């Protein structure tokens, strides 16, 4: 079983910067059999670099591939706005056909603070029997962020559901949704619900809270 | 030119058989191989198998028990059959040509496969509005919670598409055999609740449309 | 320098060797034979000249029941056998040969068209022309057979017989005169060397003057080259994928799409990088060698790669590679070819006379008898049943096998012990 280790698995780069990816195979393959592919969100992969150093039909000249034996590289001379995607290296000289782990190339912007917004469960949902406390964390950077839920100052482990958006096309920021869900009887037995966010751009964690007894 | 198009059932129940047809064009299947590559939601490319131009097959080591790949050279069709589909078989299944030196030069659009025993369920749309408390800034954040629906997709728009900027529609998350989607919008305090803000949730699989007027909570 | 050959084999040639790998190994060694013979010969055109095969066609015994195959008839004359091969379209190849296992009358082994340097047609460098009688034949053809007078010929004579008829293709007639046929010379120094390739009669085993062309043949081939190879021959380069032989740069070679029945090899119609390459998960291909099965695996131990021969002990497969283990000899000086020659280090050459320090000689109904001699003196040439060698042979008169040269290479001995010229 040939393995294709891809590193770095996560890369941030600004416009004009130069990035370099790596794939190290477990057994030396001929250079003519390793290929690179680019895949954007919601789209099928596209042959990018084939036979290591040959760019496919249409991919820009700022791309290049090098390597031989065990190590292989993919280098972008000038980071463009359209090159933010996930890249894979591919081999089928020996069975089984294996892809690399995948390198996530994110474009880098200035640091941004998350605009946190917390919402109590609506009056309509309480009629049904559920209680979901949604806490939005929109437009921030980088993606590294930790969201914790506290019920009356006590951290809660269950019911927390999260979802991240992709890097926005306009501002290159990220957004996250946090939904704390629990029963109606468990909701009416507690008062202060705290949505706390820990981010790189905050010395102290941003605290958004509300009270069930203030209306 | 070279084309590939896979035809899948889309939604199957667990412990059921699978049959996907990969209609190709532009080349002859006798001189090119065709690989099957599935991709789980939010994961990397995962190889399934391959059928060569001469009819020989090579499969994924852990899936040879269930996987089976045949083809039809005259009709330019490659077939992918699976047995005892588990819930974790949900992915987007591609078929790609095995070109010079094994390059996957031409891919298909891929077909989404969902493996779940969940019955079709329309979502319970909920309005997300702040209390009658203090504004954060010139802008207020409004949202909608699209909870508990099956299957995907769901169309979420604001003010019938008029309100587009400041909208963040988060990808759905399977809580427990049901999808839950969140979407927020940021508007100036001069707009809400002066104007009317309403999110439009459309669940095609249930033929359900919902329009929830975002009204401030009352203290 | 390199001329793209097209070699065919009928079902008689396939039935004798008994798999497709065995006949392919025979035609691979025949091309490399005339490759080495012509390269080591100084021709007037260029200092070197080699050969290359472009495609093969192995007809099996299943083709004997094919009504469209005109080679299925067991009784086919050597002239009509070459006419059948001509009637095909061979414009993609400089030459086209067909190997068979037929016993042609009067000791005929090979037959090919004579190559004219100009003013005629046939031999090397001829495209299909209309001619007369309305059949479009390709006169760039030749035939060979490996059986003569009910006896299979050894590969050394079989490889040379290829180079003989190819000489006529290259424009060389038969050798004539004393200056180019030293076998009939009245000088012991020239007679020991023997005749040349283009000798008109039987040849076997002299191996010095017979393996390469003559001063006469070089002159006649010189004109065909200087005027036809410029427009006929092609370049030297990397070996092509699809000729059924495993060359350097490729791991396997089963043929094209309509020829490849190998589940271990991508055919020649596959894209670059995988054509003539081993399929993933497979570790061999029968095209590499006889020591590996159709299930793509180095063969198990104690299986016949090479069978026990007269002068060669059996080579036996195991899983170290796809090839035979090189065969090794049994006790030295054993009798081979039915007491006609000896076994010394893996070859059945020479004669039985060399077993007791003697040399073969031409007797003087007794021509198909083995006449030995005291060394260096042809006046001491006596039969194996003579009173001179009665101490060794004890009297038994060893007779020459059918299809053996006799009477100073003027003919063969038949099954009735007659030296037929
Ligand atoms: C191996 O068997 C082959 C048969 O499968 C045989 O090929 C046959 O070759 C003949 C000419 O020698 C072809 O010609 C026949 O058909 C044409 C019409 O197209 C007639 O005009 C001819 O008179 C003749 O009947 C055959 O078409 C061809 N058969 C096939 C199926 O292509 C090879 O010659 C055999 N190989 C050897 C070395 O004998
Ligand atoms: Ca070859
Ligand atoms: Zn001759």
């Amino acid at each position: 079983q040939i393995v294709l280790t891809q590193s770095p698995a996560i890369m941030s780069a600004s416009l004009g910067e130069r990035v370099t990816m790596t794939c190290t195979v477990s057994s030396s393959v001929s250079s003519g059999y390793l290929h690179w592919y680019q895949q954007k969100s919601g789209s099928s992969p596209k042959l990018w670099i084939y036979s290591t150093s040959n760019l496919a039909s249409g991919v820009p000249a700022r791309f290049s591939g090098s390597g031989s034996g065990t190590s292989y590289s993919l280098t972008i001379s000038s980071m463009g706005a359209e090159d933010a995607a996930t890249y894979y290296c591919h081999q089928y000289r020996r069975s089984p056909l294996t892809f690399g782990a995948g390198t996530k190339l994110e474009i880098k912007r200035a640091d941004a603070a998350p605009t946190v917004s917390i919402f109590p469960p609506s009056s309509e949902q309480l009629t049904s029997g559920g209680a979901s406390v949604v806490c939005f964390l929109n437009n921030f950077y980088p993606k590294d962020i930790n969201v914790k839920w506290k019920i009356d100052g006590s951290e809660r482990q269950n019911g927390v559901l999260n979802s991240w958006t992709d890097q926005d096309s306009k501002d290159s920021t990220y957004s996250m949704s946090s939904t704390l869900t629990l029963t109606k009887d468990e909701y009416e037995r507690h008062n202060s619900y705290t949505c706390e966010a820990t981010h790189k751009t905050s010395t102290s964690p941003i605290v958004k809270s509300f009270n069930r007894n203030e209306c | 030119q070279v084309q590939l198009k896979e035809s899948g059932p889309g939604l199957v129940a667990p412990s059921q058989s699978l049959s996907i047809t990969c209609t190709v064009s532009g080349f002859s299947l006798t001189g090119y191989g065709v690989n099957w590559v599935r991709q789980p939601p939010g994961k990397g490319l995962e190889w399934l198998g391959v059928i060569w131009g001469d009819g020989t097959t090579d499969y994924n080591s852990t899936l040879k028990s269930r996987l089976s790949i045949s083809k039809d050279n005259s009709k330019s069709q490659v077939f992918l059959k699976m047995n005892s589909l588990q819930t974790v078989d949900t992915a987007r299944y591609y078929c790609a040509r095995d070109g010079d030196y094994g390059r996957l030069d031409y891919w298909g659009q891929g077909t989404t496969l969902t493996v779940s025993s969940a019955k079709t369920t329309p979502p319970s749309v909920y309005p997300l509005a702040p209390g009658s408390a203090a504004q954060t800034n010139s802008m207020v954040t409004l949202g909608c919670l699209v909870k508990g629906y099956f299957p995907e997709p769901v169309t979420v728009t604001w003010n019938s598409g008029s309100l587009s900027s400041g909208v963040h529609t988060f990808p759905a998350v399977l809580q427990s055999d049901l999808y839950t989607l969140s979407s927020s919008v940021t508007v100036p305090s001069s707009t809400w609740p002066s104007e009317t803000v309403t999110c439009n949730v459309a669940h095609p699989a249930s033929s359900t449309k919902v329009d929830k007027k975002i009204v401030p909570r009352d203290c | 320098n390199t001329c793209q050959l097209y070699i065919q084999t009928d079902h008689l040639f396939f039935k004798y060797y008994g798999t497709r790998e065995a006949v392919i190994a025979q035609i691979s060694s025949h091309v490399k034979a005339i490759d080495t013979i012509y390269q080591t010969t100084d021709f007037s055109g260029i200092r070197q000249i080699s050969f290359m095969v472009k495609r093969i066609r192995i007809n099996t015994t299943a083709d004997e029941k094919d009504p469209t195959n005109p080679f299925r008839f067991p009784n086919i004359g050597v002239e009509k056998f070459l006419e059948l091969n001509s009637e095909q379209n061979h414009d993609d190849y400089c030459l086209a040969y067909v190997f068979t296992d037929r016993d042609f009358d009067d000791g005929v082994l090979g037959l090919a068209w004579v190559g004219a340097p100009s003013g005629s047609s046939g031999g090397i460098c001829e495209k299909s022309k209309l001619y007369s009688d309305g059949k479009k034949k390709s006169l760039n053809t030749g035939i060979i057979t490996v059986q003569n007078y009910g006896s299979h010929v050894p590969p050394k004579v079989s490889h040379i017989t290829f180079a003989h008829e190819v000489g006529h293709n290259f424009g060389s007639p038969h050798d004539s005169g004393t200056e180019c046929t030293p076998g009939e010379s009245k000088n012991l120094g020239q007679k020991e060397n023997g005749n040349y390739i283009m000798y008109a009669r039987a040849t076997s085993g002299d191996k010095l003057n017979n393996n390469k062309f003559s001063l006469c043949s070089i002159r006649q081939i010189s004109q065909v080259l200087e005027k036809k190879r410029n427009n006929c021959f092609v370049e030297s380069g990397q070996p092509i994928c699809g000729n059924g032989m495993v060359e350097q740069g490729e791991e396997c070679d089963c043929g094209y799409s309509d020829q490849c029945k190998d589940e271990c090899c991508f055919d020649a119609n596959q894209p670059e990088g995988r054509k003539c390459k081993l399929k993933p998960g497979k570790q061999c291909s029968p095209s590499q060698g006889p020591c590996c099965t159709a299930q793509c695996a180095f063969k198990s131990k104690s299986e016949k790669c090479r069978d026990d021969s007269d002068c060669a002990r059996e080579g036996i497969c195991n899983g170290f590679t796809a090839l035979c283990p090189a065969s090794d000899p049994k006790p030295q000086f054993t009798d081979c070819n039915r007491h006609t020659q000896v076994c010394i280090n893996g070859q059945c050459a020479g004669s039985i006379c060399e077993k007791y320090g003697l040399e073969e000689c031409t007797c003087a109904k007794e021509l198909c008898h083995v006449c030995c001699m005291k060394k260096m003196d042809p006046s001491t040439c006596a039969s194996t049943g003579s009173v001179q060698w009665s101490r060794h042979f004890s009297g038994r008169t060893i007779t020459l096998q059918p299809g053996s040269p006799c009477n100073d290479f003027r003919g063969y001995c038949d099954v009735f012990m007659r030296c037929r010229l």
